[PDB]
């Protein structure tokens, strides 16, 4: 399991039951009613999904797509944005935007 | 700036840091980029002042010193576009892009 950043989601991670993404001024949760909302200035988002399922959660995948499942595994909710295979990383960002990163292109290694 | 986090277009400045966990990524004094406990160094000391990092629209890595002058880069570029340079939890600085999604909570509905 990667350890927990307030403001990223990296592919594998999930979130569920309230947990969320924290920044300045905005919350991106994935609630316990199965809607992921995005909390904060100025309108905010939902996925429009309140009661569509039971104990849903929110993963990032190794595509760059974010999808919540209920407790079977249906699709609730997808971010239709898969990409090349690889590592991603979901970054509620300082001001307010949540954006997908990836694939990774680049890292530093232990010298 | 963020605090774990660098996007194409923003300045880490002399002394700017990332954070997260123990790790700790520093543009230091002496143009040096070094991520403590993270065994990574730019290897850059003394090769200018005032230095500054930046990341492209292509995903590099890029320190100039202090008259403009490239000391160092990353040397993986990819497509055009918005990237993220990030400290992992794990003690790796990773650049991923580009972009792919986006909420906006700035605009309707």
């Amino acid at each position: 399991n990667i350890p927990f950043t307030n403001n990223l989601l990296f592919s594998g991670q999930v979130l569920y039951g309230d947990g969320r993404l924290t920044a300045k001024n905005h919350q991106l949760v994935m609630q316990g009613d199965c809607n992921l909302v995005l909390y904060g200035g100025k309108y905010g988002w939902q996925s429009n999904t309140h009661g569509n399922g039971e104990h849903c959660f929110l993963r990032l995948n190794h595509k760059g797509e974010l999808i919540i499942k209920d407790d079977d595994f249906k699709t609730i909710w997808s971010s239709s944005s898969s990409s090349k295979q690889g590592d991603y990383v979901l970054i509620l960002r300082d001001d307010g935007f949540a954006v997908i990163y990836g694939p990774a292109i680049w890292e530093t290694s232990p010298q | 700036l963020g605090t774990n986090y660098l996007l194409s277009g923003q300045t880490l400045e002399t002394e700017g840091h990332l954070k997260n966990g123990d790790f700790d990524l520093v543009m230091q004094d002496d143009c040096n980029l070094v991520l403590y406990n993270g065994n990574w160094q730019s290897n850059t000391a003394n090769k200018g002042r005032d230095c500054k990092l930046t990341l492209t629209d292509y995903g590099e890595l890029v320190i100039n010193n202090g008259d403009g002058s490239t000391v160092w880069r990353s040397k993986a570029q990819s497509v055009k576009g918005d990237y993220a340079a990030v400290d992992h939890p794990e003690g790796r600085l990773v650049v991923f892009g580009p972009s792919v999604f986006k909420i906006d909570p700035w605009v309707p509905g």
